[PDB]
């Protein structure tokens, strides 16, 4: 009575996660012989996964 | 006289040997497998003047 038994379990788990996020404000003012004035905004965002 | 499990058989005229042979071999083979695969990707862009 012989037996043969073989048993090859595996398991892989791989997972990346990445996020990036950028934001710039600029703004600019000038009064006197004229006003002047200047905004800036700038934003950025990115993700992976 | 022919015995086979406790029964009386006859053999007759053209056949030589009737032997009950136990000879049992069985295979079992089992695949099991698996694939995952995920991919995201935010973004996101603003500006302003």
């Amino acid at each position: 009575y012989r037996v043969l038994f073989y048993v090859d379990s595996e398991k892989l788990k791989q997972n990346d996660f990445n996020s990036v996020e950028e934001k710039k404000c600029k703004s600019s003012g000038w009064h006197f012989v004229v006003k002047f004035s200047s905004h800036g905004c700038k934003e950025l965002e990115n993700a992976l996964k | 006289p022919h015995y086979i499990l406790n029964t009386r058989f006859r053999k007759p005229y053209n056949v030589e040997s009737y032997t009950p042979q136990t000879q049992g071999k069985y295979e079992f083979i089992l695949k099991e497998y698996e694939s995952y695969s995920d991919f995201e990707r935010n973004v996101t862009e603003k500006m302003a003047s």
